[PDB]
């Protein structure tokens, strides 16, 4: 405060830091190693470094706003920490959509959000009420599976029942009957014999 | 490592849903809203885990699709635990 | 008609109601208005037996209600496993 | 006993 | 005889062809058939075929009218639909285009 009164600007932002007013200052003008590293790419970088620091607050926020001011490599890295940091705290959904319009990373990401994950796809169904179907698809083929898979799907949910019937068998049957309203006769016969 | 908890949640979570599936297939020959909770809030620490893994000094973590596929696995309980906690549980008995 | 004019309460008088339609066109009718004002395994299973169960009297009783129905019956079936599905 | 008698 | 009774094709080879054609609804068989087909001379089916092994509009018409004329002409429908999205991946296409309901409710 005394001290300091460009470069005095950066240096009251490292050792603030060292997060509100910190933060501010930074934002507003434009661990030593990592500094050095941050000098010599001279936002994202600066925010990037600051989350990894505190890795908590200050480095969230500072993250996602980077993130959203940007918005390979660094694309895939920035979406997975605010994926993880909203679900430790919608972002499913949204870092999806933006992907979409790197696969198998998707499917890992998947992979960790498998029933908030569920909550979220149900959603994004309502809302909506190629790639991304079939990798869900896939992942959900990976009671409740049959549910899932159905709901996505909202065929598949019909081929997936059928195959796992291969009280029970009622609500099976029953569920076939209820979605398709040769099928229904079929399964009508089987349930009375 | 809550990715480690994280997915001993998710794997417990699959294990009681399949329990229950097994359980109306036996009857026709609790769970409440706080599993569906549990799996919102496992998501939302795999997305603060994944941001945090991207901005680590010395560079990015190696677990981002990791993650990812666990994220999938917790979206696919959410959506059956909500299927059987909204009424597919009371209908488990019932011919499909 | 009690438990309905006092969340669970109207869920097992939906149960008795579908109850009450098994047993026994018109009854089925006022049901499936019921269902459909009020729009989870054990409900869907009902709603699958009602359709699995599902003249000139009922269809005047339908024209009353909405003062065409098997199609309004099958999108609030269609509704329900929906919501049973999110849940 | 209502409820019995609904039941059957 | 026999077969159509018990539940053949080359035979045939030698209505019931599109009952046949039904039945078998493998790329090899396909061509092989096709080959038979022109040793010969049901055309739409023909176009289709044609079309299968590589205008696209008249064996889309063909290919409705044959859908028209129950379970063979909805797979082959779906086949269809999933070849256009395969080629696909602006008026050309939209035109082209004009469980399957919610396919093509995901489409639009």
């Amino acid at each position: 405060e005394n001290v300091e009164c460009e470069v005095q600007e950066f240096m009251f932002a490292m050792t603030l830091f060292s997060f509100d007013q910190s933060y501010e200052i930074f934002q507003l003008h434009d661990i030593w190693k990592d500094l050095l590293c941050t000098f010599t790419v001279p936002h994202s970088a600066f925010y990037y470094q600051l989350s990894l620091l505190f890795d908590q607050e200050f480095a969230l926020k500072c993250i996602s706003k980077s993130a959203e001011y940007s918005l390979q490599d660094f694309k895939e890295k920035q979406h997975i920490h605010y994926l993880n940091l909203l679900i430790h705290f919608e972002v499913l959904d949204v870092l999806r959509l933006g992907h979409e319009c790197r696969t198998n990373f998707l499917q890992l990401l998947l992979q960790e959000d498998i029933d908030f994950f569920s909550t979220l796809l149900r959603l994004c169904n309502a809302h909506s009420d190629k790639i991304v179907d079939s990798i869900l698809s896939q992942n959900l083929r990976s009671c409740f599976k049959k549910l899932y898979c159905f709901r996505m799907l909202n065929a598949a949910a019909e081929v997936l029942y059928q195959y796992i019937l291969m009280i029970r068998k009622r609500k099976c049957y029953l569920m076939v009957i209820n979605v398709l309203s040769v099928t229904l006769t079929d399964l009508r016969d089987e349930l009375r014999g | 490592r809550r990715k480690l908890v994280v997915q001993w949640i998710a794997m417990a979570v699959d294990m009681w849903v399949r329990e229950v599936e097994r359980r109306g297939a036996m009857a026709a020959a609790v769970m409440g809203s706080w599993v569906s909770e549990l799996l919102g809030r496992a998501d939302q620490v795999l997305t603060q885990i994944a941001g945090t893994g991207a901005t680590l000094r010395g560079g990015a973590a190696s677990d981002a699709e990791e993650i990812a596929s666990l994220r999938r696995t917790v979206k696919g309980l959410k959506r059956s635990v909500d299927m059987l906690l909204g009424g597919e549980m009371a209908r488990m008995s019932f011919f499909r | 008609v009690l438990s309905q004019f006092y969340d669970r309460e109207d869920w097992g008088q939906a149960l008795r109601l579908l109850l009450l339609l098994i047993e026994f066109h018109y009854l089925v009718l006022l049901v499936a208005k019921f269902l459909y004002p009020i729009f989870e395994d054990s409900v869907a299973t009902v709603i699958e037996v009602i359709e699995t169960k599902w003249s000139n009297l009922y269809e005047t009783i339908i024209e009353a209600d909405k003062s065409a129905t098997l199609l309004k019956n099958l999108r609030k079936k269609l509704n329900f496993k929906l919501c049973q599905a999110f849940m | 006993d209502w409820v019995e008698q609904l039941i059957l | 005889l026999k077969d159509r009774y018990e539940g053949s094709e080359v035979q045939n080879l030698l209505d019931l062809a599109e009952m046949a054609i039904v039945t078998s609804l493998v790329q090899n068989n396909e061509l092989k058939t096709l080959r038979e087909i022109l040793n010969e001379f049901v055309s739409i089916n023909v176009f289709e075929v044609y079309l299968k092994l590589v205008q696209e509009t008249i064996d889309s018409l063909i290919s409705g009218m044959k859908i028209f004329y129950v379970a063979a002409c909805c797979n082959v429908m779906s086949q269809e639909i999933v070849s256009k999205i395969l080629e696909k991946n602006k008026a050309k296409l939209l035109e082209l285009p004009l469980q399957d309901l919610m396919k093509c409710t995901y489409k639009i």
